[PDB]
RNA sequence: ACAUAGCAUAUCAGAAGGCACACCCGGAGAACUGAAACAUCUUAGUACCCGGAGGAAGAGAAAGAAAAUCGAUUCCCUUA
RNA sequence: AUCCUGAGUACGACGGAGCACGUGAAAUUCCGUCGGAAUCUGGGAGGACCAUCUCCUAAGGCUAAAUACUCUCUAGUG
RNA sequence: UACAAGUAGUCAGAGCCCGUUAAUGGGUGAUGGCGUGCCUUUUGUAGAAUGAACCGGCGAGUUACGAUUUGAUGCAAGGUUAAGCAGUAAAUGUGGAGCCGUAGCGAAAGCGAGUCUGAAUAGGGCGUUUAGUAUUUGGUCGUAGACCCGAAACCAGGUGAU
RNA sequence: GAGGGUAGCGGAGAAAUUCCAAUCGAACCUGGAGAUAGCUGGUUCUCUCCGAAAUAGCUUUAGGGCUAGCCUCAAGUGAUGAUUAUUGGAGGUAGAGCACUGUUUGGACGAUUCAGACAAACUCCGAAUGCCAAUAAUUUAACUUGGGAGUCAGAACAUGGGUGAUAAGGUCCGUGUUCGAAAGGGAAACAGCCCAGACCACCAGCUAAGGUCCCAAAAU
RNA sequence: GACAAUGGUAGGAGAGCGUUCUAAGGGCGUUGAAGCAUGAUCGUAAGGACAUGUGGAGCGCUUAGAAGUGAGAAUGCCGGUGUGAGUAGCGAAAGACGGGUGAGAAUCCCGUCCACCGAUUGACUAAGGUUUCCAGAGGAAGGCUCGUCCGCUCUGGGUUAGU
RNA sequence: UAGGCCCAAGCGACUGUUUAUCAAAAACACAGGUCUCUGCUAAACCGUAAGGUGAUGUAUAGGGGCUGACGCCUGCCCGGUGCUGGAAGGUUAAGAGGAGUGGUUGAAGCUACGAAUCGAAGCCCCAGUAAACGGCGGCCUAAGGUAGCGAAAUUCCUUGUCGGGUAAGUUCCGACCCGCACGAAAGGCGUAACGAUUUGGGCACUGUCUCAACGAGAGACUCGGUGAAAUCAUAGUACCUGUGAAGAUGCAGGUUACCCGCGACAGGACGGAAAGACCCCGUGGAGCUUUACUGUAGCCUGAUAUUGAAAUUCGGCUUUCUAACCCGCACCACUUAUCGUGGUGGGAGACAGUGUCAGGCGGGCAGUUUGACUGGGGCGGUCGCCUCCUAAAAGGUAACGGAGGCGCUCAAAGGUUCCCUCAGAAUGGUUCAUUCAUAGAGUGUAAAGGCAUAAGGGAGCUUGACUGCGAGACCUACAAGUCGAGCAGGGUCGAAAGACGGACUUAGUGAUCCGGUGGUUCCGCAUG
RNA sequence: GGCCGGGCCACCA
């Protein structure tokens, strides 16, 4: 006969876009995601589609928050 | 004989000082209810013909200075 | 030709018009007037000559 | 019926047909092809056909070009 | 400016064609069918159209040269 | 050279016969090792896929006009003429109309080292803070049949009922 | 039999797509005309340096094309390339587990409980690796802008998987190698396996895979 | 001098060989040019010389310029020549002998006998062909063998209408 | 030299005709039947026309369709399609008719447009017609198969079943009816005669065969003469097992083999011949079809010109007239003439015909289109977007692999401030209460990732579901797509910090060209 | 979409 399957959507290239310890400029996307898999930390914003972005120039730090949650911050380079 | 300008192309681009081609944006004719406000606002802004496209179409506009 | 993909100069819109009465001027900058002696009377005939 | 049509005779020797008919003017006029299909469009008013000529032909003496004025037509450059 | 100055003409509708231009904001030129002016206070054009302005004076004809070609002829050339 | 199994050569090699552009020479070759032509097309061809009987001749990216780029050369905020005229079908002289450049931005009116958008003394796009131009060799593209050969077909005008 | 008539957008046919000058679903000749041919075939001297691809996206597209990827040439720019060490981080595979979802076996008590199992679309957990970065060692690229491409039929082997039947020299993806475009030694022969990358010459030497009784080099 | 690099298809880059023609310069050649043939020659390759024979009048070299500039394949075009091979075939059939002619005879002429057709392999008209008809001479080619013969070759002839 | 014959079945009545060159037949024709058109300048046909055929014929004639001697017959359905006739009710073009409006010059005027209404055929509607196209059930229809025939030139199952014929019969003959899927002029069922037709049986007869033998001649073979051809990379060209582009003369290992002919045979050289006719592919061709698209020859219909005069009746309609136009009507002349022209009668007549314009019909003819993927193609399925798994712990990653969803919705289900917390279980009550209950609920919708900062629930106010943008970044061949701090203008909510450029996030969409609408310090062809 | 009571007509991103 025939298959009823065969469909899929375009992959959305989610995940980390900058490395921990890397210097980024303001507006740089740090993380693409659905929901808050990683939370916005210090000097980091959360866009309408849950994109995390740096609000300042600085160094990216991925850190833990609480017991089972994560966050990413950006800190001004001294 | 002389090379002939692509008149359709000539109606859609202008040459810049450095030799690039300023172009208008697609998706700007109708169906504006389906595009968001920011989409339309930013689609009002002109772009350039990309280098990959220039490699293909440069001879069509050799006379348009 | 892009093999049947809609070509670039069809997917882009036309823009603008051409003014029939478009006036274009010959331009002389200040730095080009420095070649004349002090007290000279500059005129299109003199600039052409 | 007048007339005309027609008919006979003399006089003229006007036409006919040909071509390098290459160029020229006119009548008539495709298709393969291109458009990556195809009908509008293109090939192209091209090929072929027909008519008429000349040493050239056609055009030509502004109910024009223009917008500061030029002064018939044609042809070359350029505009492009 | 008293008289004359090209009439089924110019022009218009419909259908076409020629104009670089596919009827389009399409002026300008021509053909078929049908209609159909004005008369120097006139008429036409300046890319729809109107007004002013500007230029011209249709609906008769003639005209060399610059230009096109080579079956040929004469003399030559690569 | 008549006990021998093979893309016919190649490398090794006695024997025999010669003697050169005189060279660590020429002809032939018992016997041993190694070894499935060429071209095309293919993932892959000894291919039992294609093509060629052999030999000879002939037989396929050219030229014109435009574009772009590179090298060369002249001049340089300038560079250069086209037709035409003169000249020997020449070089060349003359010819500055025209073309490109010296300024960009804007759909345009316009403004101008800025300009466009904008209410903006904001931000942003494209620009400014020199180098072009003419000819020409090479490469490539475009219009031409455009590297060469090859259809089945389509159209037009003719010729055929021996 | 003779003399005639009907002609190709047509004739003629007691009809067969049948005949029209030895092949008629539309005769023959010449011209348009070098029609068009994204198809097949062919394309001619030499050496030197470098050297691919058989992929993605879109395509009335699928043996074609376009841009990107990979090759080359020339100018720029200059740490931006590569590898390792260390450090930090993102993420849920292998394994494992049953805390959730679903599946399942035997008890107990009257759904819960005890014990024991299963999972690509289960997870209380969770590696090795790979990846992204930051500042030392070794190394030699890297990027930008232009000129010129070719490629878009891939193949085997190993390995992680789908599909098939834990079939295929099957097919479709990931990863690596080789072939393609690579001769030389080994695997009897044998593109894709093992060793190894041929500038030329030598009747020198050391080794690799693989071998050492004879064929046939080296241990009866 | 001392280190490195140098397998390669599509393809990119570079440098060269050779062909014809042109300009300029300088040369060769009847005491022998080009071409051709042979050779044991030189160069990293494309390729370049020399010597000898043949040939009998044109041709190199240098620098630069220009191209109808290089073939092994296209079931390529034209020409020549192989192979298959002394092979297949030699196109419906009854001939034998004597004599002649001749350089040559199964094959030509003559003779006898034999045999075949005979509602025709006989005779005469038409179409069509157009000299093939006759005589004398010939034997290169044509004749599917031969050939002295011939519808073949050479030379000369031949068709007569009032019905 | 000179018919073989008999019994039986299918098909076609018969003589005839046909694919020159693989088919002679059951195919065509046929006499006969029926339907239909055609009143004569017939219809039909050729031709642009003139002119012709039809026909020097005239409905007992001529064209076209179907059937196919003859015999007995030919049922049911008119809903659909075609054809024929009615109704002038709706709809429609040219043309007429001009109410009105814009541009320009307070206007004319010039100019661009423009509704009442009049206006044919067709189409819609009604009726009829089946020897028209067709249809002849599974309560539905227009109606549900009559006679005759039936395992058939039709029957898949199937060699149906039974009988006959044979020792044995998938063929044949006779029956049955369960007709996959007979059936009455694309005729049904029979039928003497006829047939180089198909099929079964029998007698005669035989080298067809058991089973081959001999003989004659022509070739073949030997000799003399003459002398081709297809083919051909070079060839000193073995076999076996294996290898290999998976079937080897040519590779490996063995085995076998002195050199060169001649007569024979065909296993191999994937032998020769023809760039596979099958199959697929090419945005190849050609012929053919049609309710594919677009046209068109032709025809029908209306207006108008040619085209005139009177009336009646409601711009028309109708009638009459003659003088345009017409007559393949008669006579007359040119003229010995079935052409033509002219003359005179007669007929017809402003019709017809013809031009221009318009509407309709129009495979009669023409130009073309009629997708791709695909474990060959077709058929089936699929084609864009979103989510998950496959996917090998970054990202990416295929199959006609495994699962689902989208082409929206909400004026709150948006913004802000304040407040709040669920499902379930147990236990009590003729929805409420208590207790646990980290969420096992909910989140508009598919899934995944998130969410008790709640992103889930309620309320107050409100419209940021703002205008101009935008450092930087993700994604990416391009075109697109995505996120975004922050600046400015004006706000909403909040005491305030502050939040707000829609929605817990990720689908809910479509380029360009063209056109419509609104605005506009832009252009607008001498000037306004 | 037009017009009339579903039918005719019209429609070249
Ligand atoms: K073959
Ligand atoms: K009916
Ligand atoms: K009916
Ligand atoms: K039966
Ligand atoms: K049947
Ligand atoms: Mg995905
Ligand atoms: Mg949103
Ligand atoms: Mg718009
Ligand atoms: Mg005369
Ligand atoms: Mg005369
Ligand atoms: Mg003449
Ligand atoms: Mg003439
Ligand atoms: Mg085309
Ligand atoms: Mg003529
Ligand atoms: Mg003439
Ligand atoms: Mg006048
Ligand atoms: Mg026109
Ligand atoms: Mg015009
Ligand atoms: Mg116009
Ligand atoms: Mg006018
Ligand atoms: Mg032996
Ligand atoms: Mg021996
Ligand atoms: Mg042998
Ligand atoms: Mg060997
Ligand atoms: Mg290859
Ligand atoms: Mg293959
Ligand atoms: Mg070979
Ligand atoms: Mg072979
Ligand atoms: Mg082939
Ligand atoms: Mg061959
Ligand atoms: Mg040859
Ligand atoms: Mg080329
Ligand atoms: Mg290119
Ligand atoms: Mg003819
Ligand atoms: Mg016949
Ligand atoms: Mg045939
Ligand atoms: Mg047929
Ligand atoms: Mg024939
Ligand atoms: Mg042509
Ligand atoms: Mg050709
Ligand atoms: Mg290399
Ligand atoms: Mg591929
Ligand atoms: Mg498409
Ligand atoms: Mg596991
Ligand atoms: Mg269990
Ligand atoms: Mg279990
Ligand atoms: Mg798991
Ligand atoms: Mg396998
Ligand atoms: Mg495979
Ligand atoms: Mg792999
Ligand atoms: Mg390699
Ligand atoms: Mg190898
Ligand atoms: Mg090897
Ligand atoms: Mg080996
Ligand atoms: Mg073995
Ligand atoms: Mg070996
Ligand atoms: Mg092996
Ligand atoms: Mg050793
Ligand atoms: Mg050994
Ligand atoms: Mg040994
Ligand atoms: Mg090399
Ligand atoms: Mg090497
Ligand atoms: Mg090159
Ligand atoms: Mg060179
Ligand atoms: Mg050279
Ligand atoms: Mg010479
Ligand atoms: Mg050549
Ligand atoms: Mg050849
Ligand atoms: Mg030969
Ligand atoms: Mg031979
Ligand atoms: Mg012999
Ligand atoms: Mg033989
Ligand atoms: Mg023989
Ligand atoms: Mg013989
Ligand atoms: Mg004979
Ligand atoms: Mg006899
Ligand atoms: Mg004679
Ligand atoms: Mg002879
Ligand atoms: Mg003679
Ligand atoms: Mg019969
Ligand atoms: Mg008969
Ligand atoms: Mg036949
Ligand atoms: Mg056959
Ligand atoms: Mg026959
Ligand atoms: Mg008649
Ligand atoms: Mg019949
Ligand atoms: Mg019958
Ligand atoms: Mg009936
Ligand atoms: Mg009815
Ligand atoms: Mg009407
Ligand atoms: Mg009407
Ligand atoms: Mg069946
Ligand atoms: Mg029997
Ligand atoms: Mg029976
Ligand atoms: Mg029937
Ligand atoms: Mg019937
Ligand atoms: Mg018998
Ligand atoms: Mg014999
Ligand atoms: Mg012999
Ligand atoms: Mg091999
Ligand atoms: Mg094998
Ligand atoms: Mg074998
Ligand atoms: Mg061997
Ligand atoms: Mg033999
Ligand atoms: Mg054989
Ligand atoms: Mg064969
Ligand atoms: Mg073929
Ligand atoms: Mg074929
Ligand atoms: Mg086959
Ligand atoms: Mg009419
Ligand atoms: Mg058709
Ligand atoms: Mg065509
Ligand atoms: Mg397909
Ligand atoms: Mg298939
Ligand atoms: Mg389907
Ligand atoms: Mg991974
Ligand atoms: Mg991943
Ligand atoms: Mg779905
Ligand atoms: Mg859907
Ligand atoms: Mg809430
Ligand atoms: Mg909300
Ligand atoms: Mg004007
Ligand atoms: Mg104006």
């Amino acid at each position: 006969s025939s298959t009823k399957n065969g469909r899929d959507s375009e992959s959305k290239r989610l995940g980390a876009k900058r490395a921990d310890g890397q210097f980024v400029t303001g507006g740089s996307i740090l993380y693409r995601q659905r929901g808050t898999k990683i939370y916005p930390g210090e000097n980091v914003g959360r866009g309408g589609d849950d994109t995390l972005f740096a609000k300042i120039d600085g160094v990216v730090k991925f850190e833990r928050k609480g017991r089972d949650k994560k966050q990413v911050s950006v800190y001004a380079v001294a | 004989p002389k090379m002939k300008t692509h008149r359709g192309a000539a109606k859609r681009v202008k040459r810049t000082a450095s030799g690039q081609l300023k172009r208008s944006r697609a998706f700007t004719s109708h169906l504006f209810a389906n595009k968001s406000t920011k989409q339309k606002r930013q689609l009002r802004k002109a772009r350039l013909v990309s280098k990959s496209d220039m490699k293909r179409v440069k001879q069509l506009l050799a006379y348009k200075k | 030709f892009e093999g049947g993909q809609l070509p670039l100069f069809r997917r882009l819109p036309k823009r603008g018009f051409t003014n029939i009465n478009r006036k274009e001027y010959a331009i002389v900058n200040l730095d080009q007037l420095n070649k004349f002696e002090d007290g000279t009377e500059v005129t299109p005939a003199l600039l052409v000559e």
